[PDB]
């Protein structure tokens, strides 16, 4: 087994979103040893409310 | 950003390889998203073959 | 404490997804010996375009 | 590193899911010593019919 | 498909009631939605009673 | 509802602090939105430096 999940914030291009699963992808097989075939990525989103640092949400400001 | 890693297997990687795994992340996040070196929250797991499927045949 | 967590790619009947809830609870009480009233079972669904395998995504196909 | 995550009901308001982050972050940062700067926390929300207790969705009241 | 399973109590279970609920796991996402057997993703976790809410009072 | 926490650092916490934080985790949860006390599903992650950005 490999796999990995990203929770990250809403809003980024659906060519950059491509591109962290293709790269991180690669760089994990590599580094941990499996078949890149193998690895599976699951993308999660949230909005800017709901990620917040030391208390207070990413939507401030 | 948050990055969960769920290993299992029976060669998991040494320190070593797994720090060159951290930095190469982070520097991934920071080309692609901008992510500022430092902020990727990441979580690697090392999940023992007896917890995932493969403790249906293990020998 | 018994808590299952399923990610899974979008576009299962409401029929499906309430079969795994209900087989899968039953089943981990039964296994792990706690009483089916305390498991929790949490579902968590994924556009195709956010579950890669081998560097990429489910709508290519 | 101290990273929360929390995962609950849709249905909530906002001044609640604030105060969550807020109290539970500030609770952290003074439990385990680490500096609430450093604190980050995230929300997940899911339908009622995603949340099964028993096998039995939420939305099953009654 | 992904399923996390978190369990916590006086007794983990031993490698017998991992395999049943492996295998059963695994019948049950085939039969209901096609999944082929294992492309499942299963972990298990099993988290000590002090690292839950059961830690106030052991 | 579900928490998840994860923390790294030099020393892992002893058992009273985490016993404060489940105590003021439960009675946050409960004042802000009514989940009853032991309804809370806790899951604490220490995870060591060496699987982390550090």
């Amino acid at each position: 087994m490999l796999l990995l999940r990203i929770t990250m914030l809403e809003g980024r291009s659906t060519e950059q979103k491509a591109e962290l699963a293709r790269a991180l992808s690669a760089a994990a097989a590599a580094a941990f040893d499996v078949p890149l075939a193998e690895v599976r990525l699951i993308i999660q989103e949230v909005p800017p409310t709901h990620w917040t640092v030391g208390g207070i949400s990413m939507a401030e400001l | 950003p948050m990055l969960e890693v769920f290993y299992s297997g029976d060669r998991p990687p040494d320190r070593t390889r797994k720090q060159a795994f951290a930095a190469e992340a982070s520097a991934i996040f920071q080309r692609v998203i901008g992510t500022p070196p430092g902020r990727l929250q990441l979580i690697i797991q090392i999940v023992s073959p007896e917890n995932t499927l493969a403790v249906i045949d293990l020998d």
